[PDB]
């Protein structure tokens, strides 16, 4: 179930990004003419959005490389038990 | 008459192990007592390994087994056509006998790379998003690809009943007889597709090589070679062919049981070294032959059904990299409601332009980068005012056509009707129609074209392309139209 | 003329004949073990012939006690079991043996479980739709009247006891024989299904075959098709509509499994046999109506680890006519029964069968319900306030729609405490229409949870303030 | 002295000879198959010795209709393929069969394919670049000689052009030939390149060696190495540069990974032959500079599932020097070649080896490009006036940067009339400089447009 959980949240992250790039470009166009601003209340939305999606990139980037990782073990592994069992019955 | 004997030394699932038999050939028929066929895959010192293909509880240690002397081989002829057989040829219909005019053995070779042409002439699928976006021309092979449930099936029935004008011209060149190989099938689902294929008319210029789920598993691997065959005997007597392998997942499965119980070294997923042979050598008898042959053809539209849409499982891989083209259907895209659900930003057909008529190829240009374009201004659905005008224009279009690339099922369209109604999209003219009334509008304006301004239809059909006066008539004929259709809004489609 | 045992190991067996006595394959073969506690008469299947007289076979029960070189009998035929109207009302094990009353039945026809399934000359594919009464089912996964309906899950996502539903809503009323196989799964369980059928009146009906999960892997492997012989002489036979069902199939090839490796097989991909789809074909095609004979078909098949891609249910999802998949998802938020109404499907729902309307609305509820699941992942990290205005409203449509598409279920009461319910399908429709109008936005959600149809909804709207 | 099949499983054949007439590892044998449908001589090439004088081999084509017991014929040479100058032209098989006229250079000299590397002293110890002519590809993502170049691109990119524009560079400009070698080779696609080739009277520059997909993995795994001999051939007997061009590489891979099924190997990680890097080394050595020549390879990676660590990949870039992407964006621009010049990449675009002025201003076109990508979006979604006056400076900057990265290319004088440019590479290296300081924005953008070095561009901003 790892590797289905990993290409869930990797269509997860994709989605989150998609719209914060949205996002991104509204607040810019905005600019020239709600929470998600980053630290405004602790322009400001545009560079929330903007960090945001390179945080969604990133996330989808290592999430890829994990389910890459997985797919790759999964395959050895099941071609480990293949060749177990050939070899039992040799 | 002095035959050449072995004996059975022991059988178990399928599979038996005959002594004797010295001169028996790698992949020989052989006879076992009470009418039993099997196939010698494993010859060694001690025996031959022989994959029974059917009734294997009849075979017992002690049976005397005679050789054929032959290789596998199939009847075939034009009494094929609307005949349901197994992989020996043999009809399942309950029909009486078929008259073969001759045999072909499974594994003759495929047409050489010197022994080709170009692939040049359209196949058409009669479905829109096929037709004007991965084009299959005669040839081809087009994989079919996608989870269960995805449409596949209904893709290669609907190209199969679009034949149908062409066999009604009678003109073996426009013509295509068309095989469509079950395999692994419930046997309820291939009398459905038969029933379908009946109800349309194509059971006239259509056999079926079925091997059902409950068959032997040599019969599932050698389904697909024996409808390769009988069209195969098509092809090269200048016919021109259309073979569905629905699907080849169930016959590399099958392949790879045989494999594993004659104890063949395994591989990834369990897969015996030549899974990729088994299928590159069925797929590569697809071929275009040259006028020096008849320049007959074969297409394939073999179907590969992927799990989780995993398209870099084995199987689906191999199959990707022997196709010229992909035709990707996703769960997703269905149950958005666009059917048929291909998804058109990863589908391909590597020969392209080539297999669409000009007519199509000109209305069609635009279509790639529109829908591209759509797709990546989706986000932007709801920002429709805050979009520049040329963005906000492309969104609306890329839903025009995303709703014009819908089609309904077993209703293929000539490809006269296609290009108007890609002609439509691609335009302009469905910019002041409602995005839910699209299809409508364009059945309705379709019918509207069939029943008083044929000649429009009859120019691009004849000429393969759309002329000036054509479209400038079919332009007026839209306004006119438009000043007639009610939009389901009761808002006016006009100007 | 008699074999004797040379190896055994767990539940297969080596048995040595002289020559020119080899059994032939599926032979059924007896064999004694007499130490006292354990005393018994095996039951062997020959599995392989092995050559130098020696066939494998598989134990049909437990081989503890038994020794080598003990005298192996062979019957000359293959396990078969009593047959006739006489099965109706009892229960037996996979060897035809009653167990309710044991000795009965041993004087009827008997027909070897092992046949050819019907030609394919003879198959007619079956389009009428079944009705139950299941909002979910008849709207989504509408079933078929002799057709093979199946349940897909994974553990204890409720297949057994929607199993146990559509024995009351389609068995209880039924004009014909029913035969349930319990294949694999718990005694507890087939004990209650014989205990409420009898409270039902419908065991009279009913002919039960039982081979339990702590039975052999022989065993298992049999049972289903003990129970689809008796389910095929009521087909072919006495010429009745017949009612079959079957919980776990899946159990069938799991059993098949157990024994590969120890029959000398190669194992193939996620250990199973490597005879997976081959087997399962021959026994999945014997189940389906022929032409004028009926038999309605509904199977329980187990997703082991909720996985879907695994090679067991994937096969057997191309012999199914309708298919309820249940989801893990969907249960674990108390959504019942945990139909997945996306990944479900039927091949009677098109305009065609069950009409434009019922189409309509089943392709609305569908799409609505994957755009909420497309948006679920937004929903969860940047809130609902950032949707549009129509993924809004079409958010709060998709969580009444699939809180509506849960049902009290009848036999559900023996864990909610609540009595069943039953949907009219022109009444589902409707509902449904209005839901994906959004008549119903202004109702709270929980309105819409585990109910029966618009009146339940308007009542428990008014128990929640609204209406 | 001759064998005979005592086991045939598959493309698995087991021979026995005599006591002392055993054939060497990797030694061709000649079968008869005799049925008469089938007929055919099979080649079969001896993988294994395993012991009492049986050699297991892997058949060059299908077994069916092979007997136990049929002779076996040692040919005392591995698999040898044909060579010189008469290879020009024609089309082969992985065996040096003659596809486009059978029989054909039966009488050539024949050079075994399993031939080691240059020694390691005869090896040339520093990088040198391969000027092709091509702006964007000596400014951006440099050749080396002797090295390796890896291809990417779907179908409709323009790939097959710049393929034929590679072996008219080579032909044109080195003197030299071109020998490409389809592994894993779709019989479509082999006929249409043979045809395209001819049509474009390049065919004569190339030799062609198909290994078909519908041969059984020995050939696919042994046509690269075939191909591979006759470049070899040409590169130290005929005293010529070579261009090697590989179609599939990851079909080779993948067939070694068959070929090591077949024959009972236990599979590696991820499924793959346990030799693979060796069997990858021993390809890819071979394709060096040795003695003033070199063959350089233009390989087609196929990446699995577009993991760049799965096994095949990572092993084949460990013997890539560069990296050309075709993109489809470029290409529907009608900037031809259609390379990417943000995702293509080279090894040696180091000022250490392309030198400091050439570095700098590669750089500086890589900066502007990828500004221009990032302001791509913004200008597609709010408009190119949101964007400040600066950021217009540096979109038509850009623009005319890209469109000047396209040439009119030798294979496109078949399309286009026109015949194609050759830049040198220090005119371009100027040329891009002045275009990076903005001493052509006033200039129409079309002026860019399919056109050679600065003459020709001021001739075209004339002509507007
Ligand atoms: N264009 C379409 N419009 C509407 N419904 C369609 C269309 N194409 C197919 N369907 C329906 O989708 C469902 C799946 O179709 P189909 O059986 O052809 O798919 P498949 O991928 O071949 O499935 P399987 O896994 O059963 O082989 C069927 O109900 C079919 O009627
Ligand atoms: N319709 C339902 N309503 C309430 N609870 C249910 C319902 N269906 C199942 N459950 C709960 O989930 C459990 C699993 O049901 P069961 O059918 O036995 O699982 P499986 O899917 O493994 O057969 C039940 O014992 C019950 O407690
Ligand atoms: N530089 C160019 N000038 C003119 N036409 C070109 C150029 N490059 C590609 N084309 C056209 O684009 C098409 C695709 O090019 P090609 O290299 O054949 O693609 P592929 O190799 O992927 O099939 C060709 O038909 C060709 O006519
Ligand atoms: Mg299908
Ligand atoms: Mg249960």
């Amino acid at each position: 179930a790892t590797l289905r959980e990993l290409r869930g949240r990797i269509r997860s992250a994709g989605s989150i990004k998609k719209i914060t790039k949205a996002q991104e470009l509204i607040a810019t166009s905005r600019i020239a003419k709600r929470g998600l601003c980053g630290a405004y209340n602790a322009a400001s939305r545009r560079r929330a959005m903007k960090s945001a999606t390179d945080n969604a990139d990133d996330l989808i980037k290592a999430l890829t490389l994990a389910a890459n990782r997985e797919r790759q073990a999964q395959i050895t592994q099941e071609i480990s038990e293949i060749v177990g069992g050939a070899n039992a019955l040799a | 008459e002095r035959e050449e004997i072995g004996t059975v030394i022991d059988a178990g699932d399928g599979i038996a192990h005959v002594e004797g038999l010295p001169s028996v050939m790698t992949q020989e028929l052989l006879e076992f007592p009470g009418g039993v066929l099997g196939v010698a895959l494993n010859l060694d010192e001690h025996s031959v390994g022989a994959v029974i293909l059917g009734e294997f509880e009849k075979i017992e240690e002690g049976q005397q087994v005679k050789r054929t002397g032959e290789v596998l081989s199939v009847p075939v002829g034009d009494a094929f056509l609307g005949r349901v057989v197994n992989p020996l040829g043999q009809p399942i219909d309950g029909q009486g006998d078929i008259a073969a005019e001759t045999r072909r053995a499974l594994e003759l070779q495929a047409p050489s790379v010197v022994q080709r042409q170009s692939v040049s002439e359209p196949l058409q699928t009669g479905i829109k998003a096929i037709d004007a976006m991965t084009p299959i021309g005669r040839g081809q092979r087009q994989l079919i690809i996608g989870d269960r449930k995805t449409g596949k099936t209904a893709v290669c029935v609907d190209t199969i009943l679009n034949q149908r004008e062409a066999w009604l011209t009678g003109d073996p060149k426009q013509q295509v007889r068309c095989v469509y190989v079950a395999i692994g099938q419930k046997g309820t689902t291939i009398a459905s597709v038969k029933r379908a294929l009946e109800e349309g008319g194509a059971m006239e210029y259509t056999t079926i090589v079925a091997a059902p789920a409950s068959d032997a598993a040599g019969f599932k691997w050698l389904a697909p070679y024996t409808g390769s065959a009988i069209g195969q005997h098509w092809m090269y007597n200048g016919k021109h062919v259309l073979i569905v392998f629905d699907d080849l997942s169930k016959q590399a499965d099958a392949y790879r049981a045989i494999s594993l119980l004659l104890r063949r070294p395994p591989g990834r997923e369990a897969f015996p070294g030549d899974v990729f042979y088994l299928h590159s050598r069925l797929l590569e008898r697809c071929a275009k032959l040259s006028d020096e042959l008849g320049g007959g053809s074969m297409t394939g539209l073999p179907i590969i059904e992927t799990k989780a849409n995993d398209i870099s499982a084995f199987i689906p891989t191999n199959v990707i990299s022997i196709t010229d083209g992909q035709c990707f259907l996703e769960s997703d895209l269905f149950n958005q409601g666009v059917r048929p659900a291909i998804n058109v930003g990863v589908s391909v057909s590597r020969v392209g332009g080539a297999a669409q008529i000009k007519a199509m190829k000109e209305v069609a240009g635009s279509l790639r980068l529109d829908l591209s374009q759509y797709r990546e201004l989706e986000a932007f659905a709801a920002f429709a005012s805050d979009l520049d005008a040329a963005s906000k224009a492309q969104l609306d279009r890329g839903a025009r056509l995303v709703e014009l690339l819908k089609q309904p099922q077993y209703s293929p369209l000539a490809v006269e009707e296609q290009v108007v109604a890609i002609f439509l999209g691609t335009q302009g003219h469905l910019d002041s129609v409602p995005v839910e009334d699209v299809q409508r509008f364009e059945s309705e304006l379709l019918e509207h074209v069939k029943a008083s301004h044929s000649d429009i239809f009859d120019g691009i059909r004849e000429t393969k392309k759309l002329s000036e006066e054509a479209e400038e008539k079919l332009v007026s004929v839209i306004n006119e139209f438009k000043k007639g259709f009610q939009a389901s809004d009761g808002s006016s489609v006009v100007v | 003329t008699a074999g004797r045992v040379v190896r055994i190991t767990g539940p297969v067996v080596d048995v040595e004949f002289p020559r020119g006595s080899v059994p032939e394959l599926f032979n059924a073969l007896h064999a004694e073990i007499t130490f006292g506690a354990l005393a018994k008469t095996l039951t062997l299947e020959v599995a392989q012939h092995l050559g130098d007289s020696l066939v494998r076979c598989i134990s049909m029960q437990p081989t503890d006690g038994l020794v080598r070189g003990v005298e192996v009998t062979d019957t000359g035929a293959s396990i078969s079991v009593p047959v006739g109207d006489g099965v109706k009302g009892h229960v037996f094990n996979a060897l035809g043996d009653c167990l309710d009353d044991p000795g009965y039945g041993k004087d009827f026809e008997h027909w070897s479980i092992h046949r050819k399934p019907p030609a394919f000359s003879d198959l007619e594919p079956r389009t009428e739709m079944l009705e139950t009464g299941l909002k979910v089912v008849d709207l989504l996964t509408p079933y078929v009247r002799g057709g093979k309906i199946a349940l897909f899950g994974g553990a204890g996502v409720g297949k057994t006891v929607l199993i146990q539903e559509m024995i009351n809503r389609i068995a209880r009323n039924f004009g014909g024989t029913s035969v349930f196989a319990g294949v694999g799964e718990r005694t507890r369980e087939g004990n209650d299904l014989w205990v409420e059928l009898a409270d039902a009146n419908v065991l009279k009906d009913t002919a039960l075959v039982f081979g339990q999960m702590d039975e052999p892997p022989g065993t298992r492997m049999r049972v289903a098709l003990s129970a689809l012989t008796m389910a095929e002489f009521f087909r072919d036979e006495q010429g009745q509509d017949v009612l079959l069902f079957i919980d776990n199939i899946f159990r069938f090839t799991q059993a098949g499994s157990e024994v590969s490796t120890l029959l000398g097989r190669m194992p193939s991909a996620v250990g199973y046999q490597p005879t997976l789809a081959d087997e399962m074909g021959e026994l999945q095609e014997r189940i389906t109506s022929t032409r004028g004979r009926s038999i309605t078909s509904m199977q329980a098949v187990y997703v082991p680890a909720d996985d879907y891609t695994d090679p067991a249910p994937a096969t057997t999802f191309a012999h199914l006519d309708a298919t309820t998949e249940l989801s893990r998802a969907v249960f674990s938020k108390g959504i019942f029964p945990a139909v997945d109404p996306l990944a479900s499907s039927s091949t009677i729902l098109d305009p065609a069968i069950v009409g434009d309307e019922h189409y309509r609305v089943a392709q609305e509820v569908i799409r609505i319900l994957q755009r909420y699941k497309d948006l679920q992942d937004i929903i969860a990290i940047l809130g609902i306030d950032e949707l549009s205005e129509e993924d809004k409203q079409l958010v709060n449509r998709a969580r009444r729609i699939e809180r509506f598409l849960s049902q009290n279920m009848m036999a559900a009461e023996q864990f909610t405490g609540q009595p069943g319910s039953t949907v009219p399908l022109k009444e589902t429709i409707e509902a449904f229409d209005k839901l994906t109008k959004g008549e119903f936005d202004h109702l709270p959600e929980q309105a819409f949870f585990l109910i029966g149809g618009l009146d339940d909804l308007a009542k428990k709207a008014e128990s929640l303030g609204a209406k």
